[PDB]
């Protein structure tokens, strides 16, 4: 599993 | 059965996709997928994007209808799976890699993680990569993105040492594109907007390294190194 804070900093990252 | 008649279908999915009518924009997507293969055939350059387009809605639609806490999800994985690696494999047979390649990848990558796969998830996104220092500046946020996902992928396989040097990638493409903006300003407005937000995801990102050096120096993890 993949903690939801780093799936919001990838997206974040992206833009 | 025309090729007008699929395109009709396509925008209609798109349309059920986007109102998270998932099993809807499957079913469309599917039909618009076999009259394009049969127009085309099965692994022609023509399909590729009905097979990316089925892939996402089945990738949508799989999550949709798994619950956390506990078959449709398992068998519309698969056969995500099976149209996204379609996809690739014919975009496998074009002179020029693209975007499209990238984000095929990047969707194999995330069903790979759905179903627990986190090797090939990694080889997925690391190969997404590449592809992506070909195509877009070195500083680029994509690429900046892609590192950051590689390394949480490898965290969350126990490999934080291996995940550490893509982190640090990330944090310095950050910091990187902040000089250069910052540079240009030497829309000025959008510009620095924009270094302070890489500013927060660069100070996010450091605090990512520093946990995964410590992870990296668990007893376990370091062992093998000191011994």
């Amino acid at each position: 599993t993949i903690m939801p804070k780093d799936i919001q900093l990838a997206r974040r990252i992206r833009g | 059965k025309t090729l007008e008649f699929a395109e009709e279908l396509t925008e209609k999915g798109s349309v059920f996709l986007k109102e998270n009518d998932f099993a809807e924009a499957v079913d469309c997507f599917s039909r618009a997928l076999e009259i394009r293969v049969a127009h085309y055939g099965e692994l022609d350059a023509e399909c590729i994007n009905a097979y990316y387009r089925y892939g996402l809605a089945l990738l949508a639609k799989a999550q949709a209808e798994a619950d956390p806490l506990g078959d449709e999800d398992e068998s519309d994985l698969d056969m995500a799976w099976k149209m996204l690696d379609i996809a690739r494999v014919i975009t496998d047979k074009q002179s020029t890699e693209t975007m499209e390649k990238v984000d095929i990848l990047c969707s194999l990558a995330e069903v790979s993680l759905e179903r627990e796969d986190i090797e090939s998830s990694l080889s997925d996104y690391k190969n997404a990569l590449s592809i992506l220092e070909r195509l877009v500046e070195p500083d680029s946020r994509r690429t900046a993105e892609l590192n950051f996902r590689i390394c949480i992928c490898l965290e969350t396989g126990c490999q934080p040492k291996e995940a550490i040097p893509y982190c640090q990638k990330a944090l310095l493409i950050c910091k990187a594109r902040m000089e250069r903006l910052s540079n240009e300003i030497k829309s000025a407005s959008d510009k620095e907007v924009e270094i302070g937000d890489l500013a927060g995801l660069a100070e996010d990102l450091e605090k990512k390294l520093e946990d995964l050096k410590q992870q990296a120096e668990n007893p376990k993890q370091v062992l093998a190194e000191l011994m």
